C-alpha cells in the first residue's frame, strides 16, 4: 500500500489530537469514532479469515461502546445542559460514561474481544495501533475525574487485574499474552484516577513504550512460545537479552524501569488512608509476573529447538523505535524519578 | 391538518388492494459498491443542505471557503474512485 | 509549449465533459477574490435587520438621532 | 385526541419491541419504516421542520435502502414467521408487557419509575414554550451554519473521505 | 538440561489440559487457510 | 481538556454564547447568574456556595418543581367533581 | 522498498517480453540441465539447480561453507544410497526445499527489479514429486510427509503468481542407462523402482500445474537439443488469463516487499512443531552457531567485516 | 497538586523563568550514559561488529537524549518550585489550618527487655 | 417527564436487542440503526424545547456519524458472507 495507509494512519493520530485538544462533548464523540473508520482497514490488511472474524467482533463491541457514550452525553443535556468536559452532575449519567470507556479500554466486564482481537491481527504494526488507541479513553478520564462514582470504577480496576493475573497462564499465544497484560495493565490505570488524576498521565508513558518494544522486537515473526523459542542458537543470541530487559520490566521489578508506575499508584493511595487495596493490587501482580517468568524459559534456557535451516543473511526489519526505547524501558527509575512532576 | 392529507391517500390506496385481491372468483458483490457511495454522498448533500437557507444572514468570506471545501472532498473521493472503479 | 498545447487539445479529443470539471469548478474558485463586486453583497446583508432594533440611553454622543429620516447612523443607500 | 407527541411516543416503543424480537431481518427492517417514520412526527411537533425530515431523507431515503441490499447478500429469500419461531415471541410478548402495563399508572397524570423523574400531566405542559421569537425563529428556522463552526465542517470532511478509501480496501 | 520432552509439555495448545477444552485445535504457523470449498462459484441461467 | 487552545479559538460549547443572529436562549437569565457565580475555582470543588443559584437552573430545563405544583391543583380540580365547582371561562 | 512513490515503481519499463519459464521434471537424470543452456536467447539469466553448497554460495562470499557447519551432517551422497537408523532422508529434502525457496526468491526480486526473462532449473512446484516417489517405498516416516505439507501450505500462499512457462519434460524408462553413461559415481547405483515412480507421480502432478492457468509445454527426447524449436514456441505461445496477471499497485508491491529479505521469507520456512528426524539437539547445535561464529565469512555483520574490507569505520 | 494558573502551548511558562537551570549537573550525565547505552544496543539488534568500535551515528543518540533531558530537567525545576511556592503561599494566607505546638516534655511508657 | 419515560424507555429496549441474539448478525446491525434513531430523537426533544439555537446543528452531524458506522461495519458483514456461505453467530473459528 503506497501513500493510503499513511493517511489512513495520519487519521489516527489526528483522531486522537481531536479527544486531546477538546472542550465540546460531540467534538470528543467524533474522536472516537474516527478511530472506528480508521482502525478496521489495518484490522483486515492481509485477506485473511481470521481478519474478517476479528474485526467484526471489534466493531460490534466499540460501536455499541461509543453509543452508550453519546447516551451520557444526551443525560448532559437532560439535567444541566451545558456541553463543557468538565464534570457529568448526575449519579446516573456517570454510571453510562465510566461503563462505555471500560468497553473501549481493556477493564474487567468488557475484556472478552481483547484476546480474539489481538489474535486476528495479520502483523506487528497492526498490534501496536490497540495499545496506543487506549491513550484515547484514558485522556477522557483524565477530564472527568471527579463526579464519578468509586463503588463502579474501583471494582472495575481490581477485578480486571484478577482476570489479568489467570487469564494468560493457560495461554501459549505471544499476541494472547499481550493482550491479557493490557487487561492487567488497566487496572494499575483507573486505580490512581480518584486519588490524585496525576501519574495516570505517566502510567500511560511507562506502558505504552514497554509494549511498544516487545512487537519492535517480535519484528522476527513469532506468534507461540515454540515459535519465539527457536531464536537462542538458529538466530542471534544477544536479541533473547534485549528483550529479557522487557520481559521482566513488564512485571514488578525494582531494578528496571516497570517498576516505576508501582512506585508511585500505592504511594498515592497509602497518602489516602487505604492500605487494604494496595496489598491486593502487588500480590495480584505477581500473576501478572508469572506470565513472564515462563515466557523467560523460553529465551534463558536450550529448550531444543534447534531446526535443521539455519539462516545466513541476516535480518532486516523496519526497526524505528527498536533501539531508542528499551534503553528507557530498561533504566530510568535511577534516571528520572522526579518525571511525575515533568509529565503531570 | 398534515394527518388527515396522509391517512385519506393510504386508505383508498389499501382500499384498491382490496379489490384487487377479494373481487375475482374463479450473489455478486460488485453491487455492494454502489450502495457504499450512495449513502457517504448523502451525507455530503445533507451536510450542504443548508447552502440555500443559511447563506441569507452569515458572512460570506467565511462561509465560501468552507462551503466549496465541502464540494471538492466530494470530488477529491471521486478521484480515488476513478483508479480501478469496476466493471460495471 | 510542451504540455500546455499538448495536453489540452487531447483532452479534448478523449473524455472533453472533464475539461468542464476543472474549468467550471476553477473559475468558482479563482473569479470571487478578483472581482471588485463582492463588497456590495456583505453590505447588504449585514444591513438587513431580522431582529428587533434595540435602543441604546444617550449621553453626549455622536452619529444617532431619532426614528424619524434624519442625517444619522448607518442606514445603506447603495444604489438606491 | 387531546394528545400529540404522547400518543406516537407508543408506537414508537412498539416498533423497538420488535427488535428486542427478532422476527427475521426482513420484519425487523419494517421496524425502521414505521419507527423512523412516526420518529419525524415527534420531532415535528415541537417544531423544526428541518430536522424532522432529515429522518425521510437519510434514514428512510438511504440507510435502511442500503440495509435492503445487505439483506438480500446475505440471509436471502424467504424471513421465517415469529409466530413459529421459539423464544421470539416470548420476547415480543414480555417486551410490550414492559411498556403497555406501564401506560395504565401514566393515567391519572402522575406515575412511580426506576428514575426519580414523573410522568406528569403532559397536555399544557407538553409545548412548553409561550411565544419566544418571531421571524426566521423556532430555533430552527437557522438551523444549520458553517459560520462560527468552522471547524465542525473539516472533521466531517475528513471521515466521509476516510469512509470512501477504507470500505474498497476492506473489499 | 532441557531436552524434546520439556518442550512438548509447554507446547503451543492451552498450556494445561483442561476438561472443557479438547477439541480447541492449535492455529497455523502463519496466515490462517479459509474453507474456500462449497461456494456460489458462477451462477447459471436458463 | 488534556492540551489547551492556545492562541486559537474552537470553542462554542456553552449555552448562552454568541446569538447565530440574535436568538435567545431559554434558560438565558438563570445561566448569566450560573456563570457569574462559578468562574473561579472555590465553588468547582467544593460546589455548595453556588447551590442556591443551581437549583433554580435544574428547575428552568426540567420544571419538575412545577411539574408536582400543577398536578396538585389539577387533582383538586378533579376532587371539586360533584362538590362546590365553578368555571369562569 | 519502502519509498516507492517516486521514480521506481512495479511494472514500470518490465513485464513485457520478460517472463518466469520454469525447466522441470529430469525425472532422476541430470535431463533439465542441457535444455536451460540452451534456453540462453531469449531468457537473460539462467540459475543452476539447488543443491546442499548452493545456501552458502548465495548471500555468503563466493566459496561454500563445509559440510559440518553449512547443513548439519547433510550430504548427496548419503540420499545416493539411503539407508535406516538415523540417517539423512527427510531432513535433506528439507534442506533441499529450503535452498529451492531462497533461489525463487532471489529469481522473482530479480524479475521484478530490471524486467529480465529468468529460467529455472525445478522449482517449488516440482519438489513434492521429488518427496512422494521417495515416500512410497520404505524410506521417509508417515509423520514427517505432514510436516512437509504444512510448510507447503504457508510458504507457497505468500507467492500469489507461481509460474507464466512450465517445461514438461517425459523420457523413456531406459534413463537409468543415459544415468549410467553420464560421469558421475554418486548418481549411479540408484533404485530403478524409486525412478519409475518419480517419473509416474509426476503425471498426476502435471495435471493441476496445468490446469492453474499456465502455459504448460511437453516435450520429448527427440524434441530436446534443440534451441530453435524451444525457442520459438516460448515466443508465439502467450500467457492468457493467468495468475500471473495481476495489480501491480496492491499485489506486486507486497510480493517484492516480502522477497526483498531472505530472513523474512525463510520465516515460515522454520516450524515449531518437534520432529526427531529434523534435528531437534540444541548442545551441539551450540557449537556448530559458534563455528560459524569462528568462520571468516559473514560472523560480524550483513555487509562489512574485519580482514575482509571495511574502508572506514563509520 | 493539580495545575491552576498555568496554561498549555510551550512546555516552560517562561514567566516563571527565574530559577537558575542544571548546568553539568549527575542527573545529566546518567541520561548521557542512556544516550551511549542506546548507542550500544543499536549495534546488537540491527548485527554491526564492536558496541564500542563501530559506526559514528552515536553521536546523535548522545545528543538527542541530553537535549530533550535538559528541556525535561528545566521543567522538573519549574514544577518542584510551583508546587512548593502555592504550598508555603496556602500557609501564609490561611494561617489558622496550620498549627504551631513547641515546649514539651511529655511523660511516655518504658518497655522492659 | 412525559415523552421521555417513552424514548429512553425504547432505547434501554433496543439496549437488551443488541446483546441478545438469535444467530443472525443482519438484526444486531439493524438494531444499531435503531440506536441512533433513538440517540436523534433524545437529543432532538432537549434542544428543540430549550431553544438553544446553536446546537441544532450538531444532530445533523450525529446523523452523519451514525451512517458512518452503519456502513462500514456493515461492509465487513459483506466480507463474512464471502469467506462463509451465510453470516452466523455461531460460525466462529477466533479462541
Amino acid at each position: 500500500n503506497p501513500i493510503i495507509f499513511i493517511i489512513i494512519l495520519l487519521t489516527i493520530m489526528l483522531g486522537t489530537i481531536i479527544v486531546m485538544i477538546s472542550s465540546h462533548w460531540l467534538l470528543v464523540w467524533i474522536g472516537f469514532e474516527m478511530n472506528m473508520l480508521a482502525i478496521i482497514p489495518i484490522m483486515m490488511k492481509n485477506h485473511n479469515p481470521r481478519a474478517t472474524e476479528a474485526s467484526t467482533k471489534y466493531f460490534l463491541t466499540q460501536s455499541t461502546a461509543s453509543m452508550l457514550l453519546m447516551m451520557a452525553v444526551i443525560i448532559n443535556l437532560m439535567f444541566s445542559g451545558q456541553w463543557t468536559v468538565m464534570k457529568l452532575f448526575n449519579p446516573m449519567a456517570s454510571m453510562l460514561m465510566t461503563m462505555a470507556l471500560a468497553m473501549k479500554l481493556g477493564m474487567a466486564p468488557f475484556h472478552f474481544w481483547v484476546p480474539e482481537v489481538t489474535q486476528g491481527i495479520p502483523l506487528s504494526s497492526g498490534l501496536i495501533l490497540l495499545t496506543w488507541q487506549k491513550l484515547a479513553p484514558m485522556s477522557v478520564l483524565y477530564q472527568i475525574f471527579p463526579s464519578i462514582n468509586l463503588n463502579l470504577i474501583l471494582t472495575l480496576s481490581v477485578l480486571s487485574i484478577l482476570i489479568g493475573g489467570w487469564g494468560g497462564l493457560n495461554q501459549t499465544q505471544l499476541r494472547k499474552i499481550m493482550a491479557y497484560s493490557s487487561i492487567a495493565h488497566m487496572g494499575w490505570m483507573t486505580a490512581v484516577l480518584p486519588y490524585n488524576p496525576t501519574m495516570t498521565l505517566l502510567n500511560l508513558i511507562i506502558y505504552i513504550i514497554m509494549t511498544s518494544t516487545m512487537f519492535t522486537m517480535f519484528m522476527a515473526n513469532s506468534t507461540t512460545t515454540t515459535l519465539s523459542l527457536s531464536h537462542t542458537w538458529n538466530k542471534t543470541p544477544i536479541m533473547t537479552v534485549l528483550i529479557l530487559a522487557t520481559l521482566l520490566s513488564m512485571g514488578g521489578l525494582p531494578p528496571l524501569s516497570g517498576f516505576m508506575p508501582k512506585w508511585m499508584i500505592i504511594q498515592e493511595m497509602t497518602k489516602n488512608n487505604s492500605i487494604i487495596l494496595p496489598t491486593f493490587m502487588a500480590i495480584t501482580a505477581l500473576l501478572n509476573l508469572y506470565f513472564y517468568m515462563r515466557l523467560t524459559y523460553s529465551t534463558t534456557l536450550t529448550m531444543f529447538p534447534s531446526t535443521n535451516n539455519m539462516k545466513m543473511k541476516w535480518q532486516f526489519p523496519l526497526m524505528k523505535k527498536m533501539t531508542f526505547l528499551p534503553t528507557m524501558v530498561v533504566l530510568s527509575t535511577m534516571m528520572l524519578p522526579l518525571t511525575p512532576m515533568l509529565s503531570v | 391538518n398534515l394527518m388527515l392529507a396522509l391517512l385519506t391517500n393510504f386508505t383508498l390506496a389499501t382500499l384498491l388492494v382490496i379489490i384487487a385481491f377479494w373481487l375475482p372468483q374463479l450473489f455478486s458483490m460488485k453491487f455492494f459498491l454502489v450502495a457504499i457511495t450512495f449513502l457517504l454522498f448523502d451525507l455530503e448533500i445533507a451536510l450542504l443542505l443548508p447552502l440555500p437557507w443559511a447563506s441569507q444572514t452569515a458572512n460570506l468570506n467565511t462561509m465560501l471557503t468552507m462551503a466549496l471545501f465541502l464540494i471538492i472532498l466530494l470530488a477529491v473521493s471521486l478521484a480515488y474512485e476513478w483508479t480501478q472503479k469496476g466493471l460495471e | 509549449a510542451e504540455r500546455v498545447a499538448a495536453f489540452l487539445k487531447n483532452v479534448w479529443a478523449k473524455e472533453p465533459v472533464l475539461v468542464a470539471s476543472f474549468a467550471i469548478a476553477g473559475l468558482a474558485v479563482i473569479l470571487p477574490t478578483l472581482s471588485p463586486y463582492t463588497k456590495y453583497s456583505l453590505m447588504i446583508n449585514x444591513x438587513x435587520x431580522x431582529x428587533x432594533x434595540x435602543x441604546x440611553x444617550x449621553x453626549x454622543x455622536x452619529x444617532x438621532x431619532x426614528x424619524x429620516x434624519x442625517x444619522x447612523x448607518x442606514x445603506x443607500x447603495x444604489x438606491x | 385526541m387531546l394528545y400529540i407527541v404522547f400518543i406516537l411516543s407508543v408506537i414508537f416503543v412498539m416498533g423497538f419491541v420488535g427488535f428486542s424480537s427478532k422476527p427475521s431481518p426482513i420484519y425487523g427492517g419494517l421496524g425502521l419504516i414505521v419507527s423512523g417514520g412516526v420518529g419525524c412526527g415527534i420531532v415535528l411537533n415541537f417544531g423544526g421542520s428541518f430536522l424532522g425530515l432529515m429522518v425521510f431523507l437519510i434514514y428512510l431515503g438511504g440507510m435502511m435502502v442500503v440495509f435492503g441490499y445487505t439483506t438480500a447478500m446475505a440471509t436471502e429469500q424467504y424471513p421465517e414467521i415469529w409466530l413459529s419461531n421459539k423464544a421470539v415471541l416470548g420476547a415480543f410478548v414480555t417486551g410490550l408487557l414492559m411498556e403497555f402495563f406501564m401506560v395504565y399508572y401514566v393515567l391519572k397524570d402522575k406515575e412511580v419509575e426506576v428514575v426519580f423523574e414523573f410522568n406528569g400531566l403532559g397536555d399544557w405542559v407538553i409545548y412548553d414554550t409561550g411565544d419566544s421569537g418571531f421571524f426566521s425563529e423556532e430555533a430552527m428556522g437557522i438551523a444549520a451554519l458553517y459560520s462560527y463552526g468552522t471547524w465542525l465542517v473539516i472533521v466531517t470532511g475528513w471521515s466521509l473521505l476516510i469512509g470512501v478509501v477504507v470500505i474498497m480496501e476492506i473489499t | 538440561q532441557p531436552d524434546v520432552e520439556w518442550a512438548e509439555q509447554y507446547g503451543g495448545a492451552v498450556m494445561y489440559p483442561t476438561k472443557e477444552t479438547a477439541h480447541w485445535k492449535p492455529p497455523p504457523w502463519n496466515d490462517v487457510d479459509p474453507p474456500k470449498d462449497t461456494l456460489v462459484s458462477n451462477l447459471t441461467l436458463n | 481538556q488534556k492540551r489547551l487552545g492556545v492562541d486559537l479559538d474552537r470553542w462554542m460549547t456553552i449555552q448562552s454564547a454568541e446569538q447565530p443572529h440574535g436568538i435567545p436562549s431559554r434558560c438565558h437569565a438563570f445561566e448569566k447568574e450560573w456563570i457569574e457565580c462559578a468562574h473561579g475555582i472555590g465553588s468547582i470543588r467544593a460546589e455548595k456556595e453556588c447551590k442556591i443559584e443551581f437549583e433554580d437552573f435544574r428547575e428552568c430545563l426540567l420544571r419538575q418543581k412545577t411539574m408536582k405544583r400543577l398536578h396538585a391543583i389539577r387533582r383538586q380540580r378533579e376532587k371539586l367533581i360533584k362538590e362546590g365547582k365553578y368555571t369562569p371561562p | 522498498p519502502l519509498a516507492y512513490i517516486l521514480g521506481e515503481k512495479a511494472t514500470k519499463k518490465m513485464t513485457e517480453k520478460s517472463k518466469l519459464i520454469t525447466v522441470d521434471g529430469n525425472i532422476c537424470s541430470g535431463k533439465s540441465k542441457l535444455a536451460k543452456e540452451i534456453a540462453e536467447k531469449l531468457g537473460l539469466k539462467h540459475f543452476p539447480e539447488a543443491g546442499i553448497h548452493y545456501v552458502d554460495s548465495t548471500t555468503g562470499d563466493g566459496k561454500p561453507l563445509p559440510v559440518q557447519f553449512s547443513g548439519n551432517c547433510s550430504l548427496e551422497k548419503f540420499y545416493d544410497d539411503p539407508k535406516s537408523n538415523d540417517g539423512n532422508s527427510y531432513r535433506l529434502q528439507a534442506w533441499l526445499y529450503a535452498s529451492r525457496l531462497l533461489q525463487y526468491a532471489d529469481a522473482l526480486e530479480h524479475l521484478l527489479s530490471t524486467g529480465q526473462g529468468v529460467v529455472l532449473e525445478r522449482s517449488i512446484y516440482s519438489d513434492f514429486v521429488f518427496l512422494e516417489a521417495m515416500y512410497r517405498q520404505g524410506f521417509i516416516r508417515k509423520q514427517c510427509v505432514d510436516h512437509y505439507n504444512q510448510v507447503k501450505k504457508v510458504t507457497i500462499c505468500e507467492y500469489l503468481p507461481p509460474h507464466v512457462v512450465v517445461y514438461v519434460d517425459v523420457p523413456v524408462p531406459e534413463v537409468q542407462s543415459r544415468i549410467q553413461k553420464k560421469g558421475n559415481p554418486h548418481e549411479m547405483k540408484i533404485t530403478s523402482a524409486y525412478l519409475q515412480d518419480i517419473e509416474n507421480a509426476y503425471k498426476g502432478t502435471f495435471l493441476p500445474e496445468m490446469s492453474e492457468k499456465c502455459e504448460v509445454l511437453q516435450y520429448s527426447a527427440w524434441e530436446a537439443q534443440d534451441a530453435e524449436k524451444v525457442v520459438e514456441d516460448i515466443e508465439y505461445l502467450k500467457y492468457d488469463k493467468g495468475p500471473w496477471l495481476d495489480q501491480n499497485d496492491r499485489n506486486l508491491h507486497k510480493l517484492r516487499m516480502l522477497v526483498q529479505d531472505k530472513l523474512e521469507v525463510l520465516n515460515y520456512t522454520s516450524i515449531p512443531v518437534f520432529l526427531p528426524e529434523v534435528t531437534v539437539g540444541a548442545h551441539q547445535s551450540d557449537q556448530v552457531f559458534q563455528e560459524f561464529t569462528e568462520l571468516p565469512g559473514r560472523k560480524y555483520r550483513a555487509g562489512y567485516n574485519e580482514d575482509v574490507g571495511d574502508k572506514w569505520i563509520w | 497538586g493539580r495545575q491552576g494558573r498555568a496554561t498549555f502551548q510551550f512546555l516552560p511558562d517562561e514567566a516563571r523563568s527565574l530559577p537558575p537551570p542544571k548546568l553539568t549537573d549527575p542527573r545529566l550525565a546518567f541520561v548521557g550514559f542512556l544516550g551511549y547505552c542506546s548507542g550500544l544496543i543499536d549495534n546488537a539488534i540491527r548485527r554491526r561488529p564492536v558496541l564500542l568500535a563501530g559506526l559514528h551515528r552515536q553521536l546523535l543518540y548522545i545528543t538527542s537524549f541530553v537535549f530533550v533531558g535538559y528541556y525535561l530537567l528545566k521543567r522538573q525545576d519549574y514544577m518542584y518550585a510551583v508546587r512548593d511556592h502555592d504550598m508555603f503561599s496556602y500557609i501564609k494566607s490561611h494561617x489558622x489550618x496550620x498549627x504551631x505546638x513547641x515546649x514539651x516534655x511529655x511523660x511516655x511508657x518504658x518497655x522492659x527487655x | 417527564s412525559m415523552v421521555y419515560m417513552n424514548i429512553m424507555m425504547a432505547f434501554t429496549v433496543s439496549l437488551v436487542g443488541l446483546l441478545m441474539y438469535r444467530s443472525h448478525l443482519m438484526s444486531s446491525l439493524l438494531c444499531l440503526e435503531g440506536m441512533m434513531l433513538s440517540l436523534f430523537v433524545m437529543a432532538a426533544l432537549t434542544i428543540l424545547n430549550s431553544h438553544f439555537t446553536l446546537a441544532s446543528m450538531m444532530p445533523i452531524i450525529l446523523l452523519v456519524f451514525a451512517a458512518c458506522e452503519a456502513a462500514l461495519g456493515l461492509s465487513l458483514l459483506v466480507m463474512v458472507s464471502n469467506t462463509y456461505g451465510t453470516d452466523y453467530v455461531q460460525n466462529l473459528n477466533l479462541l
